[PDB]
């Protein structure tokens, strides 16, 4: 959970309106990870299975 | 001929201290003027500032341009002449040998002998050769000895501990029993980080701002006693444990807990993890690697 | 269960549904955020578990 909420504190300190593209690869890349694994310790919690 | 590991022999040194800083005041004052007891001394000494790792310090930039001769002979005896006889007031009270040294140092000589090679009782003249040879043997890597010295002299009922980095750096080179430089230095933060002056500089500290030495010394070489691994989420486990967070040099040791732990979305986690803390660590005064190397090792792993 | 502890109130059905995060945020006591839960003499930490 803090870690998402530093994804998304660094995900606003975009523009990129300047900014170069593909950066947007990368952060996706980051938050897939990080919704994968909660939804896996969720998953878990209901759950082992 | 080398430093006393004891308190230094007492009356004598601490009035001439008074006379020192008292005349120290009288002239000083009066110098202000024309510009226009224990607790003497301690306002006196009061009111004043207290490719390699360099802990660089603060060069010369942003400091005032001059000053053209304020003392001329005259002007000085001007503000020497009275403050003199104010002494010549207590100076009466003081000993004649410590009276002698207040007429030396105000005229400027400097004495010949020291508060050690002048200092008179039994067991603290042994104490001084005791802590003599403890520093000469460690020195001479005469480590055993040096050990003997060691135990022999925490015996003895006066010594509290500035001994320490003597005996981190001995059981360090000692290897030989017993329970070893890191857990006396665990140890040393363990029984002093809790409510549980002469003597000190920075190398022994109190635990309300920075005590220094000891424990970066103690995290840096835990940290070298994982490089004997390749126990580390137990240096950063206590490294975790204690809020004194004007750090930031334990930022980066836990980034690079995680970098050393990502050496698999498991190791994703942990490269997501060093990722964080390498900002929260430019939260403070920065430890930098051009960093972009820390991200390019990152990239070695993102293979 | 006392002879001289009479209840009045009688629970009488019960139903089943699933809590919003609206009345979860109102009712809660504390929001957690801290993962670690004891500090180094044994009490809990604030905003932890
Ligand atoms: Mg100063």
């Amino acid at each position: 959970s803090l870690l998402i909420r530093d994804l998304n504190d660094d995900l606003s300190k975009l523009q990129k309106d300047k900014v170069s593209l593909e950066d947007r690869r990368v952060i996706f890349s980051r938050l897939m990870n990080a919704f994968v694994t909660i939804q896996n310790d969720v998953n878990a919690f209901i759950d082992s299975t | 001929m080398f430093e006393v590991p004891i308190t230094l022999t007492n009356r004598k040194f601490a009035q001439r201290r008074k006379l020192k800083y008292q005349y120290i005041n009288y002239i000083s004052r009066r110098f202000d003027r024309i510009s226009k007891q224990q607790k003497k001394r301690r306002r006196e000494r009061h009111w004043r500032s207290v490719s390699f790792e360099i802990w660089r310090t603060v060069s010369s930039q942003n400091k005032q341009p001059i000053n053209k001769q304020k003392m001329t002979y005259h002007n000085f005896k001007k503000i020497e002449k009275i403050p003199l006889r104010k002494m010549e007031i207590p100076l009466l009270h003081c000993t004649k040998e410590n009276k002698l040294y207040f007429q030396s140092i105000s005229r400027g000589l400097e004495p010949l002998k020291t508060s050690t090679s002048e200092v008179r009782n039994y067991r603290t003249r042994h104490i001084v050769t005791l802590t003599d040879l403890l520093h000469l043997n460690v020195s001479r890597h005469n480590w055993s000895l040096a050990y003997k010295i060691f135990a022999t002299l925490i015996r003895i009922p006066g010594v509290q501990i500035k001994s320490l980095w003597g005996i981190g750096v001995e059981i360090l080179d000692n290897l030989s029993n017993s329970s070893s430089g890191l857990d006396f230095l665990q140890w040393m933060c363990q029984i002093y980080s809790s409510k549980s002056r002469s003597i000190v500089p920075p190398f022994q500290t109190g635990s309300r701002t920075h005590t220094a030495k000891f424990a970066i010394t103690y995290l840096w070489s835990s940290l070298i006693n994982c490089q004997k691994s390749m126990l580390i989420d137990k240096i950063s486990e206590w490294v975790l444990t204690p809020p004194f967070m004007e750090d930031a040099e334990v930022w980066f040791i836990y980034a690079s807990c995680h970098l050393l732990k990502a050496d698999i979305n498991q190791v994703i986690k942990h490269i997501h993890y060093v990722r964080t803390f390498l900002k929260i660590c430019l939260d403070k005064g920065g430890f930098a690697v051009p960093s972009r190397l820390i991200e390019n090792q990152l990239k070695s792993f993102e293979s | 269960m006392d002879i001289s502890k009479p209840v009045g109130s009688e629970i009488t059905s019960v139903d089943f549904g699933i809590l919003t995060a609206k009345e979860i945020r109102n009712l809660s006591a504390k929001q957690i955020t801290n993962p670690t839960v004891l500090d180094n003499l044994g009490h809990p930490v604030s905003g932890g578990l």
